[PDB]
């Protein structure tokens, strides 16, 4: 019926990640549970899995040695804890569960393992890994000053993600918010502008909120000709 | 292995098919090759099991097939709703699953719009601090597909430049922005630097000067 997969998780390089995925509404031991990962902008890739009931596990060449899936039936959760985290391994991590049972009574109620079932039908909502070693820092707002345009710079901020507002939420028209972009240095940096009238450059005060909650950091910026 | 064509894209209406390929211990030894649909930020969905069984709920116009080491999934009547990445997925020996790189399925419902582009030089209160970071912005434009060369004195520069993926606007068009991160004394030595945008062949130059 569903699989609830934990929250967002930043991790530095080196370190260890576990990640957790509650199942519901069907037997949760028989079933298996399958972990694929997918970096960002990159294709799937297949982890490994285990069946609760008997707790056999098989995992991936690439991940044999880190990647250790468990599971308390006691809780039906599963969990999928991969150490010696790398920079190359930030991705986003599903669980899914099979069409049907692995393991099945078979009269004479012993236990019979079904056959190479299909494995990947009920997916989890996916938990982001960011694995980097830039530690969380406010943005440094820089105004773009300007039918005219302006906007402003929000540079060199780690993590996701950045709120930007004009006017302290009033200005809601013609404005865009582009997607940030991670630069070399590992921190993203973001930029918002807006599209205003050139007669009231000089009248009306354009201010642009941003938030930064992972640092703590609210700033307000005016934008000037 | 699992190697799939980069992209498809067709018109609506139109019938459209992904190919699969594999070897022998992947595709054609087993018959348990499933396809998958992923729009952008969500969880892949299951469109095809078994080679050729559409699980409930999968409407009737995608169809899977299997000839040798090749899968095939079929999209009949292909609508906007039909865009997204299709993944293929496939049993093999050593009880191992094996991925597809992804094809991206784009459905020409919209008609050509070229960029906008603006660019900003370097704030003078951003050279204070030692950084020089042109801003070159790109919204309203569809298909979401754009190529971005930085110019400097009309001469090409590939140092230091990172452009951010193409997204889907409220409007259903696409918005990216490239970023020039240069040193102060750089932004200084040329006269001027430009930011062409090109789309669909179609390109649109933006220039800034220290002034």
């Amino acid at each position: 019926v569903q699989l609830v997969q934990s929250g967002a998780e930043v991790k530095k390089p080196g370190a260890s990640v576990k990640l957790s995925c509650k199942a519901s509404g069907y037997t949760f031991s028989i079933y298996a549970i399958t972990w694929v990962r997918q970096a960002p902008g990159q294709g799937l890739e297949w982890m490994g899995g285990i069946i609760p009931l008997v707790g056999i596990t098989n995992y991936a060449q690439k991940f044999q040695g880190r990647v250790t899936i468990t599971a308390d039936t006691s809780t039906t959760t599963a969990y999928m804890e991969l150490s010696s985290l790398r920079s190359e391994d930030t991705a986003v991590y599903y669980c899914s569960r099979g069409l049907g049972p692995s393991i099945e009574t078979e009269d004479d109620y012993d236990y019979s393992y079904t056959s190479e079932y299909n494995l990947l039908h009920v997916w989890g909502r996916g938990v982001l890994v960011t694995v980097s070693s830039a530690s969380t820092k406010g943005p440094s707002v820089f105004p773009l000053a300007p039918t005219a345009a302006l906007g402003c710079l929000v540079k060199d901020y780690f993590p996701e993600p950045v709120t930007v507002s004009w006017n302290s939420g009033a200005l809601t028209s013609g404005v865009h918010t582009f997607p940030a972009v991670l630069q070399s240095s590992g921190l993203y940096s973001l930029s918002s502008v807006v599209t205003v009238p050139s007669s009231s450059l000089g009248t009306q005060t354009y201010i642009c909120n941003v938030n930064h909650k992972p640092s703590n950091t609210k700033v307000d910026k005016k934008v000037e000709p | 292995a699992l190697t799939q064509p980069r992209s498809v894209s067709e018109s609506p209406g139109q019938s459209v098919t992904f190919s699969c390929t594999g070897t022998s211990s992947d595709i054609g030894g087993y018959n348990y090759v499933s396809w998958f649909q992923q729009h952008p930020e969500t969880a892949p969905k299951l469109m095809i099991y078994e080679v050729s069984k559409r699980p409930s709920g999968v409407s009737d116009r995608f169809s899977g097939s299997k000839s040798g080491n090749t899968a095939s999934l079929t999209i009949s009547g292909l609508q906007a709703e039909d865009e997204a990445d299709y993944y293929c997925s496939s049993y093999a020996d050593s009880n191992t699953l094996v991925f597809g790189g992804g094809t991206r399925l784009t459905v020409l419902g919209q008609p050509k719009a070229a960029p906008s582009v603006t660019l900003f030089p370097p704030s003078s209160e951003e050279l204070q601090a030692n950084k020089a970071t042109l801003v070159c912005l790109i919204s309203d434009f569809y298909p979401g597909a754009v190529t971005v060369a930085w110019k400097a004195d009309s001469s090409p520069v590939k140092a230091g430049v990172e452009t951010t993926t193409p997204s889907k606007q409220s409007n259903n068009k696409y918005a990216a922005s490239s970023y020039l991160s240069l040193t102060p004394e750089q932004w200084k030595s040329h006269r001027s630097y430009s930011c062409q945008v090109t789309h669909e062949g179609s390109t649109v130059e933006k220039t800034v000067a220290p002034t």
